[PDB]
């Protein structure tokens, strides 16, 4: 998307995958298989759940609100009403529109940002011990084994 | 031994409007619009309301003849009127401060 | 038409019962109620882009 | 901007491009000459043309508002008409200011990301068979024709 | 955050940077001690003002407002009165309080965002003359004095 992560360098995204939105699928000699990475999931998921709660919270619930009757001898004060129910159901219909184009974006954008935030962080780790090979895929120099996948995974593995 | 960052995807056909493309296609998303409502009219917080029915406010308040199954009815949550609420003055005038007094009520 | 059900918020096509902060039913309103917007769709998204690889 | 790619490691853009908004430029035995990343382009005029059409859209064309008269013992229901076409006013001049100023921003940010796409993208693709001299120049260690200068602007580039 | 330095690789910030928003940390024989980078500093400040200008200048500055009269007979015009100081009230509530968590959380990216502008420029510089170490710090492969060292942050020193 806007950083080059979601659909950018990493293809696609895999189904195998359910635990979290973002994981590592390993390949080890000792079997392949999928984990999700609990921190930026759980960070994604928290900044998610309070853009959830930001959005309604500022949408102050709606009271009673009923139509006003006006004589034959009061189609000015009528016209006014009109003009100020359909003027502010023009301007809360055209909000609710533009922050939902906004905030999808912006939400695309950080989700883009956090698969980015992960894989320097891994990269980081896999410096001299590992070459980039698949674009998110690791070959290691050494070949070392799952509980050496899991120190990658928990922020862990100073190798050189 | 390989180790591959990747992201989610699912079976979801949930879409969303974004100002760069319409209709993309997510793997979760929520509505904050609501369309769902019971087709009917319902106590609100215990209490019934007053339906005029085939009455309007003018033929209850004055006790219009065709009106009387609405003169014992002392409390209310709202008041409803339908389409054919037409039983209001029964003998031709006019109603002086009628929009105030349905605005009073 | 009046029933025995009861709820937070009243339109005169019936009755909503729902937390939801936006509602497309009606403008006139009784209770504690959704806003009215003439809006169609305003789904927001939680999760990110689906590309399923398959 | 927000990327560090236009106004950054890339110092300005090239007035010889005129196909697109972002491209190369080769410096071969074959000679020169500027020619425009489609992909990415067009990906970037579809953004923007999408973004052209909502702002436009959003709003609903403006139908016949005509002034009212009040007399002398009615300057209360003037002031509330002209406290109601004010207020809309202010608020529909301060809606459009604040999506020309928050856009613009973000149509910038944009363009600078797809810029930084196209560098890491070509980046990812020379690898080991070249260097940076000019923060965007990659100068080949084996001298390859503009086929395959065709090669890396499609994206396949068979040689690591 | 967003762009994953404030807070991310920068574990923390400095308080024996106080002078500007970004700079360096001096670690050579010549003694420790801070010297700021008084161009993202700056491009930031001015960012800032910008937006802090945009804000305030944007809101134009209320004229009187006072309650208005009703008799007995008016009740349907004071709760008109009513419903456009409400309606108002709440739109004007909405607008301010989506601006202050949107715009704060872009303040975040923007800052961010000048981090990676600087650790990047300075990495392009280094190149094999200095290897990154402390997430931030680069170890001097050559070492050289604090006048190779303010060389790095005045946009000199191109060795590879």
């Amino acid at each position: 998307g806007l950083f080059g992560a979601i659909a950018g360098f990493i293809e696609g995204g895999w189904t195998g995958m359910i635990d979290g939105w973002y994981g590592y699928h390993h390949q080890n000699e000792q079997g392949s298989g999928y984990a999700a990475d609990q921190k930026s999931t759980q960070n994604a998921i928290n900044g998610i759940t309070n853009k959830v709660n930001s959005v309604i919270e500022k949408m102050n619930i709606q009271f009673t609100a009923v139509g006003k009757e006006f004589n034959k001898l009061e189609k000015r004060m009528e016209n006014l009403n009109n003009k100020v129910d359909d003027g502010f159901l023009d301007i809360w219909t055209y909000n609710a529109e533009l922050l939902v184009l906004l905030e999808n974006e912006r939400t695309l954008d950080f989700h883009d940002s956090n698969v980015k935030n992960l894989y320097e962080k891994v990269k980081s780790q896999l410096k001299n011990n590992a070459k980039e090979i698949g674009n998110g895929c690791f070959e290691f120099y050494h070949k070392c084994d799952n509980e050496c996948m899991e120190s990658v995974r928990n922020g862990t593995y100073d190798y050189p | 031994d390989t180790i591959c960052i990747g992201y989610h995807a699912n079976n979801s056909t949930d879409t969303v409007d974004t100002v760069l493309e319409k209709n993309v296609t997510v793997t979760h998303s929520v509505n904050l619009l609501e369309d769902s409502h019971n087709g009917k009219l319902c106590r609100l917080k215990g209490i019934a309301p007053l339906q005029l029915g085939k009455c309007n406010i003018a033929g209850w308040l004055l006790g219009n003849p065709e009106c009387d199954p609405l003169l014992p009815v002392r409390s209310w949550s709202y008041i409803v009127e339908t389409p054919n609420s037409e039983n209001g003055i029964c003998y031709p005038g006019d109603f002086i401060d009628y929009e105030e007094l349905r605005e009073q009520l | 038409s009046m029933h025995e059900c009861n709820t937070k918020c009243q339109t005169p096509l019936g009755a909503i019962n729902s937390s939801l902060p936006y509602q497309n039913i009606h403008p006139v309103t009784i209770g504690e109620c959704p806003k009215y917007v003439r809006s169609a769709k305003l789904r927001m998204v939680t999760g990110l882009r689906n590309i399923p690889a398959r």
